[PDB]
C-alpha cells in the first residue's frame, strides 16, 4: 500500500492520469504514478506540466522494473519498490523533467 | 508516435 495518494495512483492509464490531475488535483511539479497498460502491466509516472499558451496538460513516464527487483523510469537508476523510489526521487528527478509529486496532495 | 519520455543518455 505504498502513498497510494501523491505519486502514485494504483492501476490507472495515461488518459485517466492526463484528466485526473487536469480535472482538479494538482498544479505542475505533480507526478504520481499508475499501471501502464501498454505492456503486460508495467508501471508509471503521470506528471502535471500546465503552461501560460495552451492551458494545463500531463505527461507521463512509463516506470519499467528488473525481474531481479529494480523499479526504475529509466534504466539509469533501478530502486527496490515504488514507496523506496518514490524515496528518493524525492529528493532527486532522477532524470525526468521533474520528480515525483512536489507538493503534497493534502 | 512515442508512447513515453526515456530519458536518454548519449553524447
Amino acid at each position: 500500500s505504498i502513498q497510494a495518494e501523491e505519486w502514485y495512483f494504483g492501476k490507472l492509464g495515461r488518459k485517466d492520469a492526463e484528466r485526473q490531475l487536469l480535472s482538479f488535483g494538482n498544479p505542475r511539479g505533480t507526478f504520481l504514478i499508475r499501471e501502464s497498460e501498454t505492456t503486460k502491466g508495467a508501471y508509471s509516472l503521470s506528471i502535471r506540466d500546465w503552461d501560460d499558451m495552451k492551458g494545463d496538460h500531463v505527461k507521463h513516464y512509463k516506470i519499467r522494473k528488473l525481474d531481479n527487483g529494480g523499479y526504475y523510469i529509466t534504466t539509469r537508476a533501478q530502486f527496490e519498490t515504488l514507496q523506496q523510489l518514490v524515496q528518493h526521487y524525492s529528493e532527486r528527478a532522477a532524470g525526468l523533467s521533474s520528480r515525483l509529486v512536489v507538493p503534497s496532495h493534502k | 508516435e512515442p508512447q513515453y519520455e526515456e530519458i536518454p543518455i548519449y553524447l
